[PDB]
């Protein structure tokens, strides 16, 4: 299997109770592996992770220098936003970033990122090729053209290569244990009655990673994606993840209904019949 | 490994 | 442009009486990040609850986790409140063992 690196940061002003909040994190996987708080007393990057934590203080102030570095830029982004929008100062507003790189099987680069938004939508995103730069509005290539004058664009794609694949590599090595593990879900179906005339059949999956799963009903082999009911991906808060399908089904008929999971974990998928 | 650009630069 | 959290209250294991477990509450798919969410037992807030970091998915949505410890018992009731800009009142999410 593939792998990702991911640092989402978020930084929302709060107008008349001071400066910007900004709320970074990191992810290996579905892993996060550290966090920086502004509001935070520490004003340090955090271990998240019980494989993270062996690295020595020359990793840790590195990190928290370019992670506040990186929390002033973005506080600035949004006083030019604001300026470059003619919004108003009285109004909450949030810039959100994200960048982080795709690794393989074998260890080498596949994709990167690096993108904006701001108040949800998209800003500025570096595409794919990485040599150029999405720009959704006219406020955003302004940006563009200041952008591709400074040439961040080829210094971030040498980040990406360079410097987020071979930490990626390293942190896949010291947590290999925890990290590249896949546990399969325990799949089990329950039965709720609701009238005479009809029931409920839910399918569960529980305690797998990574999160990527496919839940699936079947009717005597005809695929029933209609009155199926199936509920976002949730964390079990320990490490793994959940999920459920479930059907509206007439009794007496539930035995022609046939659930169906598919995980990298599992050798071959597996069908469930009531 | 965070990103660090030599200058940072802005919108 | 907002967006409604997508709340699910719900335990870390399988609830069994008498075993310890976590009572978690997954928040998703909102914005803006500010939110509120309690943990009720029986009406009322469990005060020691802790969240996860915020973080966001590839449309910018942001999730949360909230979980706590407890035990559960055949009388006791649980539930997730949430507050968001998007609510015209809070929403109160009963626990259920079976969803």
């Amino acid at each position: 299997g593939s792998h990702s690196m991911r640092y989402f940061s978020t930084s929302v002003s709060r107008p008349g109770r001071g400066e910007p909040r900004f709320i970074a994190v990191g992810y290996v996987d579905d892993t996060q592996f550290v966090r920086f708080d502004s509001d935070a007393a520490s004003q340090r990057m955090e271990p998240r992770a019980p494989w993270i934590e062996q690295e020595g203080p020359e990793y840790w102030d590195e990190e928290t220098g370019k992670v506040k570095a990186h929390s002033q830029t973005d506080r600035e982004n949004l006083r030019i936003a604001l300026r470059y929008y003619n919004q108003s100062e009285a109004g909450s507003h949030t810039l959100q970033m994200m960048f982080g790189c795709d690794v393989g099987s074998d260890g080498r680069f596949l994709r990167g990122y690096h993108q904006y938004a701001y108040d949800g939508k998209d800003y500025i995103a570096l595409k794919e090729d990485l040599r150029s730069w999405t720009a959704a509005d006219m406020a955003a290539q302004i940006t563009k053209r200041k952008w591709e004058a400074a040439h961040v664009a080829e210094q971030q794609r040498a980040y990406l290569e360079g410097t987020c694949v071979d930490g990626l590599r390293r942190y896949l090595e010291n947590g290999k244990e925890t990290l590249q593990r896949t546990d399969p879900p325990k799949t089990h179906m329950t039965h709720h009655p609701i009238s005479d005339h009809e029931a409920t059949l839910r399918c569960w999956a529980l305690g797998f990673y990574p999160a990527e799963i496919t839940l699936t009903w079947q009717r005597d082999g005809e695929d029933q994606t209609q009155d199926t009911e199936l509920v976002e991906t949730r964390p079990a808060g320990d490490g793994t993840f959940q999920k459920w399908a479930a059907v509206v089904v007439p009794s007496g008929e539930e035995q022609r209904y046939t659930c169906h999971v598919q995980h990298e974990g599992l050798p071959k998928p597996l069908t469930l019949r009531w | 490994l965070y990103k660090k650009l030599k200058r940072e630069i802005t919108f | 442009i907002q967006r409604t959290p997508k709340i699910q209250v719900y335990s870390r294991h399988p609830a069994e009486n008498g075993k310890s477990n976590f009572l978690n509450c997954y928040v998703s798919g909102f914005h803006p990040s500010d939110i509120e969410v309690d943990l009720l037992k029986n009406g009322e807030r469990i005060e020691k609850v802790e969240h996860s970091d915020l973080s966001f998915s590839k449309d910018w949505s942001f999730y949360l986790l909230y979980y706590t410890e407890f035990t559960p018992t055949e009388k006791d009731e649980y539930a997730c409140r949430v507050n968001h800009v998007t609510l015209s009142q809070p929403k109160i999410v009963k626990w259920d063992r079976d969803m």
